[PDB]
């Protein structure tokens, strides 16, 4: 209008909190590969 | 990480029905009325 726009500009104003989880690290599995193939089972060891 | 033990069991147990009869497998094996591919004979042993 001329040379001016309309614009909502704020009267008042509050903060306002946010979360944000990043996660850095997991669960350290670790598998022992004869035990889990091969149980207590020595004529399994014996073929693994 | 070394390879997994299982602890060594200590003692047995063994369970078993006691003072049940004898099959007497032989007896119906060796009867000498012997039947025919035709009409194969059946017996079932259980509680023996
Ligand atoms: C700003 O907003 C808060 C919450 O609605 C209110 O308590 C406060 O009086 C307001 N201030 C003005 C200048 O409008």
């Amino acid at each position: 209008v001329g040379g001016l726009y309309e614009i909502k500009i704020p009267t008042n104003f509050t903060i306002v909190g946010q979360e944000e989880f990043i996660q850095t690290n997991s669960p350290k599995v670790t598998i022992d590969c004869s035990l889990f193939v091969c149980s207590n089972y020595a004529a399994c060891h014996d073929l693994l | 990480d070394l390879s997994g033990f299982t602890v060594k069991p200590v003692a047995t147990v063994h369970r078993r029905i006691p003072d049940l009869p004898d099959c007497d497998i032989d007896k119906w094996l060796n009867n000498f009325n012997v039947p025919s591919p035709l009409n194969w004979e059946r017996k079932i042993f259980s509680n023996c």
